[PDB]
Parts: C-alpha cells; structure tokens; sequence
RNA sequence: UUAAUUUAUUAAUGCAAACAACCUGCAUUAAAAAUUUCGGUUGGGGCG
RNA sequence: GCCUGUUUACCAAAAACAUCACCUCUAGCAUCACCAGUAUUAGAGGCACCGCCUUCCUUAAAUAGGGAUGGCUCCACGAGGGUUCAGCUG
RNA sequence: CCUCCGCAUAAGCCUGCGUCAGAUACUGACAAUUAACAGCCCAAUAUCUACAAUCAACCAACAAGUCAUUA
RNA sequence: GCUACCUAAGAACAGCUAAAAGAGCACACCCGUCUAUGUAGCAAAAUAGUGGGAAGAUUUAUAGGUAGAGGCGACAAACCUA
RNA sequence: GCUAAACCUAGCCCCAAACCCCACCUUACUACCAGACAACCUUAGCCAAACCAUUUACCCAAAUAAAGUAUAGGCGAUA
C-alpha cells in the first residue's frame, strides 16, 4: 500500500527477499544444491602501490602559486606526446608514434572500455 | 498559448529536419506528392459539371472517393487497389428504415505469377480486379511498373517495383546468366521505365525503411583523431618547408 | 428554428415556411387553402372556388413568418413578369 | 489467461502422466462445460488404441502377454498392461481378459474367416459375420474410436466387397474399409451401469459438480415452442 | 464483517499493479502515460 | 493417434517478409536497429557459434558424434 | 469489385479543399458487384499449337479462365499486345 | 411476449464468383439478439 | 422435505437449491474445454431416495391438535412447521 | 486477581515505548537486526520409470492417489 | 488481495463411541438457530449465552484464472473491494 | 479583552511573437545466456426532434462576401 516509499529486499515475501540486492556487484554463481561458487577473478583486486617515501599529501601548501585551469585536450596531449617524434621522423605506419588501428588485444580496451575506473 | 505551426504541418517540418532532411531530394519528392488512387469502389462522374434535373442547372460535381480499409494481409498480396469497404446500409435500401454497419470484403485468390525481370514465380494472393489490370497492362512486370505506388497498394507491390527497377538500371547479369541475348531482349522490353539506381533504390520504401537505409548509409565508426592531427601536423610542416 | 448556425454564427430560415408561402415586399404573406386539391369530387363549387384562392396571413401568422425566414427572403426582388409585381406595395393605406 | 493444456507430452510412455483437471473452463479460462470441477486427483495411462502397431524395425502379426488387468481413473472400462516383444503398453481390457492371457494382433486378411478369440485384434475383414467387436477404427490404422467404454459391444453386422457394416452400441450402422482393425469381445467392465453413487459425494469425487446458469442465454434455458402459423393463431390458446 | 477487503500480499500487488503488468499491455502503457502527463510520483504500484 | 496437441507444439516461425523473396535487392531490417521494430524487416541472423561451450551453457553433441557410440546397440 | 454510392450527397468541397465527411455520408447502398458481371473474354495471340483454339499467330479470344490459368502460363499463348501483333505480323510476312 | 422495427452477426440453404474443400457477393429462412414505445375520460381493477 | 449438504456477506437457513435414484431430449466423434474421452459415453432438461398397487377423542371451557401414469408407502434424518404427557421453573 | 493465553514461523508492516536531550508511546539526535536459520540454484542431450498411502506387516478398499532418476 | 466458481501445489481435524461411515457425542476449526445486549455501537453487522456441522459435498493458507450485458451462481437476481 | 479582524505579492489568466557517473520493461529503477507475441480494423451514445424508430453542426487547412443562398431533410427538427 506504500507507493512512495523505495522498493528495497526488505519488503516482499521470502522469495523477493532473497532474490533482490543491495547493488553489489556479482562475485560468482550458484549450483546446484544453492552452493555458491566464487569466481577470483570477478573479485575487484585492489591495486594499492608502495606509499614508502611517497612525498605528496591530503593537502597542499597556501604558498603554492595560483596558476589557471588549462583542461587537457586531444589536440594538447598529441602536440606534447606524438608532434615531437612525427617532425623528427618527417624531417629524416603510425603505429611506431603510438597509434594502434584497434583496441581489440589490449588488456585496456579505450572503447568499449574494459577497466574499473 | 498557439502553436507557432499547424499541428498537421508537424510532419513536413519533421521531414524539414535531422536525418529525414538528409534524405533524397526526389525520395523526398515522392513521399510529398499525392495523388488520388484510381476509382476502383466507386463509379466517378463523367463531367466536372451536370445539368441536375430538379432544376436543370448546371451544378458542379466533384468525386469524394470512399474511405478504403486495407488490412494488413492485402500488403503481402496484390489487391488492384482493393480493399474492405467499412461503411453502412439502409436496411431494404430505404432511408427509413434501420441502419445497419456493413463491411464488404473483397474475393481473395491464390496465383502464381512469373516474372520475367526477376525470373521468378511468386505465389500473390490476389483479386479479379488486379488479374484484370495485370491483363491490361500485358503482364505483371508491366502492371507493376506502370501503375503508381497509390493505384497499387501494396507493399508487396512496392518491392516487387524496387526489384525490377532495380533489376532495369543495373542491366544485373544475374537475369538469365548464360543467355546473354535473353536478358537483353528482356530489359530492351523493358526499356522504357528504366531510371538511375540511385533512385530506383529508394522506389517504395515507407519512410522508416528510409530513414533506416539512410542512418546505414551515414553510420560511420569515427576516424580516430590521430589521424586527423597526424594529417595536419604534415600538412603544417609541409607548408612550413615551402615556406 | 437556429438563431445561431454553428458554422456561420448565422440565424436560419426554416425552409418549411419558404415552400408554403409567398411573401410581398410590404410584409404581406400570401398561401394557398389547405386541402385545396384534396377531394375535390365530394366539395361543393363554392368551396372549391373558395379552396382554389390565395389569402392573406394573420398579423401574428405574418410575424411569426417574418421571424421564421431571414432577410434576404424580405428584399426587394425585380422579376421578370412576376405576376405579385403590383401586390408587392400597398396604395391608399390609411394606418 | 495462462492456460496451456497438459496434453504435452510427446512420447508414448507407460509411466502415469499427472493431468490437470479443467474445471470446465476454456483456454480462455471461462466455463465452457457446467458441472465439472474437483474431485480426486488422477494420473493418466496414455492407451494405445492401435492394437495392431508392429515394433520398432518389425512387421507382421505379434502376440502379446498380459501383464495385468487394471483400474483406470479416466475410463469407464479397464485397462490392461500388455507387452510384446521389448515393450509395454496400456490397451483397453476386454470382459475376460486375465493377466497371463496372451493377445494376438494380426494385419491379415485370411481368405477364410479367424477363429474369433475374445481380446485379440484383427482386420473386420477376418472376423466371421456376427462377431462382437470393440475398439474400432473409422479408418484402416486411425487407431480405435468407437465402442469404447466399459461393458460395449458392437457387432459385424455385413461383409460386402471391401465394406463391412458395424452396429455401433447406440444401434447405429456404421460403415468401415475392412481393412480397418478391431478387437474381439466386449469391453471389459461390464457391470459399469449397476454401479450406485449412493451419495452426492460420491459424484463430487469423480469430479462432478452441482452447477446452476447452465446456458448463459438471456433468460436461461428455454424450451423450444412451435411458432403458430398466422392461420392458426386464432387456436393457440382458446380459454375453456 | 466488512471492510477488511485489502489482504495485503506483495506477489500479488507487482503482479497485478506492477510496471510490468502496466507495460504488457497498450492499454496500460495509456495508463502509465496519463500518470506521467499528471505528474505523478508514482507511475505504477 | 498423435501424442503433443498444437497448442503444445512450439509455435510456427512467422511467415518470412515478402522482400527476401525478391531477388535483386537487399531488405532493409532492423539488424542495424540492434533491437526489433514492428515496421521493418526481420533480419536472418546467422547461427552463433561460441554459445554451446562455456561449462555452464554446454550442449553435448548429438548421440551419433559420441566417442563410444556404436551401431550395435547394447542393452544395459 | 463491390461498387458502392453514399446515400446522402457530400457538399462540394472547392478547389483545393477537401471534403468534410459526417456520420450520415458512410451509408452506402451497393450499385453493383463487378463479379455477377457477365464474362468477358481475353484476346490472346498463340505461339504453339493448341486443341480447338488455333495453331500460332492468330487472334483467339479464349475465356479468361483459361487464357490466365493455361494458355498464358505454359508459354502456349502471349498476350496481343501492340507489340506481340506487329510481331506475329512479320512473322506471316516473311513467312 | 403472437408490441413495432431490423438481421448488421452467426447457422443453414439457394443463386452467382473462384475450380470438392475454402472464400467473396447477393438473396431467403431461422437462431440469437439489438433498438424503441406504453394516448385520453370514468375511487382502482376486470369487462367495457 | 427422503437423507448429509447449499442459500438471500448485513432482518428470511426454510417446505427453497442441491442431492443419490429415475425419466426425457440431443450427439457416431480426435490434438486447447467436453477429452488426451467415444453410447455402460458426453451434454441439456425434468422429477425426486427408496418400496408397493394400478362426528369422536383431547381441556372445565379447544376459531388450536389428532382420528373416523397416477394413487399410495415417512426407514432414518431436521436449530423446519404444528400438537401433547410429565417435569421444571420469577 | 485474570487469560485458548503465550512463544516462534509465515504473511503483512517498515523503525512505530532502545539511549540521550528538549516536550507533555510527542519532537530531535544517537544507536541497532552480524549466518549456521531462510531465500537466491541446478551444464546439457537423450533415455528411463505398471506395482499408492493409511505404524504398511495381516485385514480393509475405491475416490485409484506429483514424488524422477540413470548413460 | 472481498466475494462466487475453478486450477496448481499444500495444511488442519483432540478425546470418547464406533469400525473403513457425506456414522454418533463432542474440542480445535467452520457456521450463524434463538434470545438478550449494542443501535454514531468495541463493531458501516459486534458481544454474551444458546445452537448446527465438525474425516468431509469439510475447513483453510499460498499463487494463478474467469470482467460488466460480461463473469460467477448447490437460483437467494445471490456475489463480482462496505 | 479574548477569539479574531485586516494587508500584497507569491504567483496565475488571456494575447502577441517565436516552431519546442550508476540503475531502470524481471517484482521498473534489478551489473552478466537460446529470442521471435510483436502494431494497424467505421466510434457509440448522451442530446434535438418536446416520445421515438430515418434524421440531429463538431483542427476544415484565406478572413470577408456569395449565403443561411443552391441544395438536403420522418421535406421536420434541423443540416
Ligand atoms: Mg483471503
Ligand atoms: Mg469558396
Ligand atoms: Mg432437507
Ligand atoms: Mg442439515
Ligand atoms: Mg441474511
Ligand atoms: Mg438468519
Ligand atoms: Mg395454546
Ligand atoms: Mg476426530
Ligand atoms: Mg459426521
Ligand atoms: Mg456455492
Ligand atoms: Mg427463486
Ligand atoms: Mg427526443
């Protein structure tokens, strides 16, 4: 009779209470006999680095100097990653400067993106 | 408050805009240009003026044709632009008495057709009208290539078009391969509703098919803007060299 | 009858009125007998002759005419060889 | 509504089948059938009503041993496991049918007239004029229709040319290719009609319920009436 | 005796009120759209 | 008798467009949609192959294709 | 083909416009159906010899049934269309 | 309901149409219905 | 009224509806009800299980009660409707 | 002194007498119900399965009663 | 999600008497005969006592189905969210 | 002297002009397995006719005028 309130696993009978969830994304699946198999590689494996003599921290200095907001473009990233190496060589296949005609056999796939975050 | 259009100029101003502007001029054209099927459940006046005996002036007449219902299933046939009349009746045909709703049917046969353009036999369901126009045209290619998209009315119709003029501006080799002297003899029979491909393409097409083969025709994966900077970048030190 | 047409906003004329009656211009409405044609083997001469005339409408007749049909059955009309040419006015009327 | 028929299975199976009963209700879930609803819960022996089905790679006439004799909740008459060869099958029970019987279920026309033994099957062409028969086919290997329930019996009235003339149970004469096979005897059962409901309940449990609004026409049911003819109208209800 | 007519069971609200039902039919996508041109918070039970 | 009434049977495959029976031009479907349209052609999607092999969405092969399968036929 | 006519006769609608259909302008009263018409028949030219009709090149009106459901489809007759006559006529010419 | 009006729809036939099935049109007969009405005077009603 | 049951949710629980039993009418048959049935079947209607044959008494006073194809037969049962003995009781 | 009451599950409800601070089981803030119980399942294709239950042993039947596994 | 009927798969029915029962008495449970209370009530049909059924044509939980001239109805024109 | 009483803009009306991250169809807002059902089909009636039974105006694609005219119509209501 609550049509307002959020729809949550909290409300229905047994059987909507077991099926719905909270957003947590899948580990694994279950076979027969409900047993739950978890699968390691669909468990996010956190990849913290070494923060030993890390000199960066939470908050920066108020001496630090104002600069202005110069966001990073396509056109600036190739100018600063790829224009070097592209006048050295035309002054003396792109995918020698970095390009790859296709993102199929990367582990990092651009687009479709396959990666967390 | 007003529209600042019409509400039935939506449509135009739709087709005035987004892909449906980047369509074809003349599949455009087409879709515009309406003309009145030919009579087919009504008999039409003779005259654009009559004498009416009453009073034995002359009083313009105009031919209001009746409203036609063409169920799904006459699409996949060929129905010489027949179909349901959904109307009513006076019962024993005098105004006073009750009103009755009527629906005639038209009587439906199972053909078999072969056409030579395509060089194929297809099963059409069909009615004696169509047979008639079929004859009076001299066969089905003909009946399909002379009679206009309103007269035949069938979607069916409409492909079996598209096919043929299809067929007829490709000159395609595939009619009758090894008989050279056949196909030519065919298409020379044929000669006179030959246009472009380039129009013939979009020969009855309902405006999503349309608007479907046209985003197939743009759809374009994005170049990647490497190359489009790699490009400048030589052309840049190129006129840099020159310079 | 309508006094607003509802595609023009327009009053009506009951056309009822217009295939009995003959209006002259002055207000005058003219009508045939009832039941001038009906049996005429069983009426005496008298009444037959008496049938076979065209009379004149009450005030009331005249004005519940007028309201019924709308002006343009009242204009001035300049027919050919209208034979109610000379009734269409009144002479020597004295209120 | 929702309705899909439990009549799903494909494979003929000895195994009983759980059936779904209807209550009387179309696909369309309203009643289409009064009086019907309830009653004990059934499993259904798919019968095989062609006798005469030779085996899997096999042919000709095949005798068949009665397993056993058996009530059957969807039928009026008995059923009989039977197996032949290396199957079973349920088939309708003949009146002294005993299980270790054994049953023949020939395809041949003989010249002369079979020995007609009570349960066996055999083209109506084969069996002597005047036999009782059951489990008949309209048509040479339709599979039994007619003459089914328990306690029938029809009869080889005539054999003409490839023609013979069955007397169904309803006294109704019956025409059918000899061809066509049927079994001997009469359906087993026999003192079907003797049997007494005693009590209301006892319907309830075969599934038979006290149903009103039989007819859904505006005024219920209604008699049909002669309709007097203008002449003589002047007589229909003359007052004493 | 009366009035208790409500018996609540979820199951049978979503199944008989739900966005579901409401989408299987058109006349009911009509009434999933008349509560969208109302306003409403709620589209669907 | 057959056993399996049709409104049992799996349904029949609707009839194919009229357009795919025409030789010389290719249909316009809603392949490219990636989703169905009542208003244009069904497309004729050709097999998938990859599915029947992941562990847990296997088929077997038919009988026949079976490495101990044989003619004679056994009775357990 | 059923052929039908209204009723009640729809107002001129003008040049441009259209006409306005009310409820009383779908009653129709059938005039006739092309079907009870009586049968006509089809002018076909053959091109093989065939029973009772003709051998090649001669004008044969043939009862539509067949001229639709034999003749034509099994290539035994063509239709006579300007086209088909002018050459079956230099066919008899140069024959 | 033996009130009036219909038979659009089904079901039968008949005649045309398509070459037996199936189907279209036009009729006729039914079933099922549908729409609509309940004049005036005489304490009321019956018969008037 | 055969019986057990059912019914006017919220003024009627009954003699009404149903019911076994019986009768009548309709239907010769397959793949969605009837029915995965087939005349000992199914559907509809009627009827009512069954079985057989064809002025006096009561009170003192009693408009109350009881007794001198149909006709009948009440075994049992009933919060049914009447009557009564005795007892019991504000 | 009283109760076919109580405790649990289901279903339903959704924080609705826990603590604190302001008011007169209200308002606000803070806290809380931790899986073993329960839900959320099954890799398929075929092929298999006549033999009730009722202490299931006698006796007692009819209304004839899902139990789905194996290569 | 009431109610009427149905479908699927569940559950309940002490004790005594009797013996395989639409059996008897009588709990739970279902109902609603009669009386009283109540009558803006505790209640838009309740309470107390009494009473009928209580292994069945029983009661009942869950999910599903039949929709308005329609459904459903052991026919009361009953019931289909007071 | 209590309860009250009063207030003015919050907005609204009619014109003109102008064409206007993630989740979610399964029990919606639910990361993740074999599809295929995929739509189209005269409004009726209230009402007027003082009942009612034929009939009884209704986004039309230039306002005005022709003209409530020609016409239609239980030739009547009306159109
Ligand atoms: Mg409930
Ligand atoms: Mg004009
Ligand atoms: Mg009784
Ligand atoms: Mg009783
Ligand atoms: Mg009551
Ligand atoms: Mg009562
Ligand atoms: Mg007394
Ligand atoms: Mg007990
Ligand atoms: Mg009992
Ligand atoms: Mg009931
Ligand atoms: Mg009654
Ligand atoms: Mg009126």
């Amino acid at each position: 009779a609550d049509r307002m309130s959020k729809w949550t696993s909290k409300r229905g009978p047994r059987s909507f209470r077991g099926r719905k969830g909270r957003g947590a994304k899948g580990i694994g699946f279950l076979t027969s006999g409900w047993r739950f198999v978890q699968i390691k590689e669909m468990v996010p494996e956190f990849v913290v680095p070494d923060l030993t003599g890390f000199k960066l921290k939470p908050y920066v200095s108020y001496l630090a100097p104002e600069s202005e907001e110069t966001p990073l473009t396509a056109a600036q990233l190739f100018s600063e990653a790829v224009a070097p190496a592209i006048e050295k060589d035309f002054k003396d296949n792109l995918e020698k400067y970095g390009f790859e005609p296709t993102q199929e056999g990367k582990l990092f796939q651009l687009y479709p993106r396959n990666f967390l975050r | 408050p007003l529209h600042k259009y019409p509400v039935w100029l939506w449509k135009r101003l739709q087709l005035r805009e987004g892909i449906c502007s980047r369509l074809p001029g003349h599949y455009l054209r087409s879709l515009e240009e309406e003309r009145t099927p030919t009579p087919v459940h009504y008999r039409p006046h003779g005259a654009k003026f009559k004498i009416n005996p009453k009073n034995g002036q002359r009083e313009r007449v105009e031919d209001v044709p009746i409203p036609i219902y063409f169920p799904p299933e006459s699409q996949r046939g060929l129905w010489g632009g027949e179909g349901w009349i959904l109307g009513q009746i006076y019962a024993n045909n005098d105004k006073l008495s009750k009103r009755l709703k009527k629906v005639w049917k038209p009587q439906l046969f199972e053909r078999e057709f072969y056409s030579e353009i395509l060089d194929k036999k297809f099963t059409v369901t069909v009615t004696m009208r169509t047979l008639d126009l079929i004859d009076e045209a001299y066969g089905l290619d003909f009946y399909i290539l002379k009679t206009p998209k309103e007269d035949l009315c069938s979607k069916f119709g409409m492909d079996l078009k598209r096919g043929m003029l299809l067929r007829l501006a490709r000159q395609d080799p595939q009619l009758h391969p090894e008989d050279p002297e056949r196909r030519a003899a065919i298409y020379d029979k044929y000669k006179e509703f030959a246009i472009p491909e380039e129009e013939a393409e979009w020969v009855g097409l309902t405006l999503e098919e349309a608007i479907e083969k046209q985003r197939l025709l743009e759809e374009k994966d994005p170049v990647p803007l490497f190359k489009i900077y790699v490009a400048e970048l030589i052309q840049q030190l190129q006129q840099q060299a020159l310079s | 009858l309508t006094y607003f047409s509802a595609r023009k906003g327009k009053r009506k004329t009951v056309k009822a009125v217009i295939d009995r009656f003959l209006r002259l211009h002055c207000g005058l409405w003219v009508r045939r007998k009832a039941g001038y044609k009906k049996k005429l083997w069983k009426k005496t001469p008298a009444r037959k002759k008496r049938l076979r005339e065209f009379v004149f409408c009450n005030k009331t007749q005249s004005k519940l005419l007028d309201k019924m049909t709308t002006s343009f059955w009242k204009r001035r009309n300049w027919y050919v060889d209208d034979p109610y040419q000379k009734y269409h006015d009144r002479t020597n009327l004295k209120v | 509504a929702n309705f899909v028929s439990w009549k799903s299975r494909t494979k003929y199976t000895i195994t009983p089948v759980k059936m779904r009963k209807s209550g009387g209700r179309d696909h369309t879930g309203r009643i289409r059938v009064h009086g019907i609803g309830g009653g004990h819960k059934q499993r259904y022996r798919m019968i095989d009503f062609l006798r005469f089905r030779p085996e899997e790679t096999k042919s000709g006439p095949f005798e068949e041993k009665v397993i056993q004799v058996r009530y059957d909740p969807c039928r009026s008459a008995d059923i009989a496991l039977v197996a032949g060869g290396s199957r079973k099958r349920w088939i309708i029970a003949t009146e002294n049918m005993q299980a270790g019987d054994t049953i023949l279920n020939s395809n041949h026309i003989g010249r002369m007239a079979v020995a007609a033994r009570e349960g066996d099957a055999h083209p109506l062409g084969a069996l002597p004029v005047g036999t009782l028969i059951n489990n008949v086919e309209s048509e040479p290997g339709r599979g039994a229709q007619y003459i089914r329930a328990a306690g029938t019996c029809g009869v080889l009235l005539r054999k003409v040319n490839g023609t013979a003339i069955i007397q169904l149970p309803s006294k109704r004469q019956m025409q059918v290719l000899e061809t066509c096979v049927a079994t001997v005897g009469r359906v087993s059962n026999v003192d079907h009609n003797k049997r007494v409901i005693g009590k209301a309940g006892r319907n309830r449990w075969l599934g038979k319920r006290p149903n009103s609004g039989r007819w859904h026409r505006k005024g219920g049911w209604a008699g049909r009436k002669i309709r007097p003819l203008p002449p003589m109208k002047s007589y229909v209800k003359l007052p004493s | 005796a009366r009035g208790n007519e409500y018996q609540p069971s979820n199951i049978k609200r979503k199944n008989k009120h739900g966005w579901v039902r409401r989408l299987s039919t058109p006349a009911g996508v009509q009434v999933i759209l008349r509560r969208m041109l109302k306003g409403r918070k709620s589209l669907s039970h | 008798y057959e056993w399996g009434v049709r409104s049992t049977r799996k349904s029949e495959p609707p009839p194919l467009d009229r357009v795919y029976e025409i030789p010389g031009l290719e249909p316009i479907t809603f392949a490219g949609k990636m989703h169905f349209v009542p208003w244009l052609a069904r497309p004729i999607f050709p097999p998938w192959d990859r599915g029947y092999k992941d562990p847990r969405f296997y088929r077997s092969p038919p009988l026949h294709e079976h490495p101990l399968y044989k003619d004679q036929a056994c009775y357990i | 083909t059923v052929i039908v006519e209204r009723w009640w006769k729809v107002p001129l609608a003008g040049e441009g416009r259209k006409p306005r259909l009310h409820r009383r302008h779908r009653v129709y009263k059938l005039v006739e159906d092309t079907k009870h018409r009586p049968k006509e028949n089809l002018e076909l030219i053959l091109t093989q010899s065939v029973e009772n009709v003709g051998v090649r090149g001669d004008l044969v009106s043939v009862k539509k049934s067949l001229g639709r459901n034999r003749l034509l489809p099994q290539g035994l007759a063509v239709y006579a269309s300007p086209e088909n006559k002018k050459l079956f006529e230099e066919e008899k010419l140069l024959r």
